[PDB]
RNA sequence: AUGAUGAGGUUAAUAGGUUCGAGGUGGAAGCAUGGUGACAUGUGGAGCUGACGAAUACUAAUCGAUCGAAGACUUAAU
RNA sequence: UGAGUAGCGAAAGACGGGUGAGAAUCCCGUCCACCGAUUGACUAAGGUUUCCAGAGGAAGGCUCGUCCGCUCUGGGUUAGU
RNA sequence: ACCGAUAGUGAACAGUACCGUGAGGGAAAGGUGAAAAGCACCCCGGAAGGGGAGUGAAAUAGAACCUGAAACCGUGUGCU
RNA sequence: UUAAGUUAUUAAGGGCGCACGGUGGAUGCCUUGGCACUAGAAGCCGAUGAAGGACGUUACUAACGACGAUAUGCUUUGGG
């Protein structure tokens, strides 16, 4: 089977969250685990977190082992922006865009 | 630079305001033409 | 030798606190480029040390800056006569060493290589 | 100064072919703890 | 510039602390003697010394992981 | 799109301890540095609650933030001269 | 044989945000469901968010809530 | 075996087709608000203090409506 997590408005933007996450898709767990503890990145720490959640619901719900499984996959969407400006010279200002992401992390065991 | 719009509160009230408005014909006219508009500040 | 972002006399400055606060605690954290510079500096004065006359006792004022160490048993005493104290007295058979670097993750803030600097 | 024409979704993609990050040394902490940064040492969290 | 290139990774002289030199400066501190004193002389080509030459495993180059071939057909001589 | 590009607004910081899910950036200590006919201390204009205590960390703060002139709750200005 | 949210009043929620010393100029912003029955309880997480369970005819109707086009941004693949 | 010759295999990335998502708020359906008129009244108040406002008033109180220290209302005659 299949389970998954979602984070949803990260506070991130998608260019930056994409650059980590084509790290580890296609991995088994624990290795994506210690790939993430020792990126520096910004983006690991809350990647780590929706994968965990992701593993979490896996045993929990599903009763999986997770001793075998896989990041089946793994990607970033679009949030919505916040739009924001800030001042140039002779009187000009110019537009500045906080971008956000959501996060999708699916785990499989590979059987059916 | 020193710019324009240099505050001060008496200066204001006294150019500006309601008393000043009400000494003319003109500021009359001034006042009544905010009244039929509907404007919530009357000098 | 390396500049490390500072002019020359701020260089000298960081160096000698750097190289005084390692004598008071014997383990201190910083970065990998300070470590590797303040490793030079602080052996020069333990060897300065194991000398012990007074010539030398004056050399090794003109680094070490000035502080008060409060041991047990209600001791004080400056950071000068702690290195010609037990530090000298410590290494008295090493011929040269008394200090090794242990290499930890990058900080968050920014990248920067952090670093334990010890005293053997 | 300015760029002539616009860029097309094709060679924008062609120019970020090496825009990639690698993944670290990680050597793992045989005596007690996961993986670590090679040439690291972790006091904690490892015994090496 | 980065990457690349080259010297090394304990069965080790790669950095280079320690010891000894080259070169540079030019006579340390402390003490003694002379002088009313500023100072001078002796101990003593003294002391100090980044990058240059040697020697020495004392400190660090740990343990590890990844990638990487399996020699096709047709024809003619052999 | 240009592009992970230009910029992040004059300057000296270092280390120890603490708190926290998280610390170059918050609190405490020592050392160091800068101004000093002033970057010190008073009174006016002008602003109008920005003042204080406890709690908070979505947005604001050109980074971070456990902090704040920001958010929440409750307080604070006393004249015969 | 008038409009139907860029229309119709500037204004379906306003002569208000805001701009200007002043006279004056002057916006944007409608729709859960028949009924709030608006998600008890469990799990990961500091939280935010999420996965289950439940309500409902329907939750890819969960409040940024009818339908949900295009530009634009991604993930996987058949041929090259 | 050696010669001479022909033709295969790679996808760092890219192209086309298809599937599945996000962003965004067009389109359809809807109406709380407007627009143009017809018929019948009426048009203008004020020193007995106006038009328009400022401050207040609810057990808990920010805004709008209502009201005025008798204040989120008092009396009376009818309706219900
Ligand atoms: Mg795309």
């Amino acid at each position: 089977m299949e389970a998954k997590a979602v984070a949803r408005t990260i506070r991130i933007a998608p260019r930056k969250v994409r650059l980590v996450l084509d790290l580890i898709r296609g991995k088994n767990a624990a290795e994506a685990i210690a790939i993430l503890k020792l990126t520096n990145k910004a983006s690991s720490p809350v990647i780590e977190k929706v994968l965990m959640s992701a593993l979490a619901n896996a045993e929990h719900n599903y009763d999986m082992n997770t001793d075998e499984l896989v990041v089946k996959e793994a990607y970033a969407n679009e949030g919505p922006t916040l739009k924001r400006f800030r001042p140039r010279a002779q009187g000009r200002a110019s537009a500045i865009n906080k971008r956000t992401s959501h996060i999708t992390i699916v785990v499989s065991d590979g059987k059916e | 630079v020193k710019r324009t719009y240099q505050p001060n509160k008496r200066k204001h009230s006294k150019v500006h305001g309601f008393r000043k408005r009400m000494s003319t014909k003109n500021g009359r006219k001034v006042l009544a033409r905010r009244r039929r508009k509907g404007r919530k500040v009357l000098s | 030798y390396r500049k490390l972002g500072r002019t020359s006399d701020q260089r000298k400055a960081m160096l000698r606190d750097l190289a005084t606060s390692l004598i008071i605690s014997e383990r201190i954290e910083t970065t990998e480029a300070r470590a590797k510079e303040v490793r030079s500096v602080v052996e020069k004065l333990i060897t300065l040390g194991k000398k012990g006359d007074l010539a030398s006792r004056r050399n090794a004022a003109k680094t070490l800056r000035n502080v008060e160490i409060l041991n047990e048993d209600e001791t004080t005493q400056t950071a000068l006569q702690k290195l010609f104290g037990e530090i000298a007295e410590r290494y008295t058979e090493r011929q040269g060493g008394y200090t090794r670097i242990l290499k930890q993750g990058p900080r968050r803030g920014d990248g920067a290589e952090s670093v334990i600097i010890e005293l053997v | 100064a300015v760029p002539k024409r616009r860029t097309s979704k094709t060679r924008k993609n062609k120019r970020r072919t090496h825009f990639k990050i690698s993944v670290p040394g990680m050597t793992e902490c045989p005596n007690c703890g996961e993986y670590k940064l090679s040439h690291r040492v972790c006091k904690n969290c490892g015994s090496y």
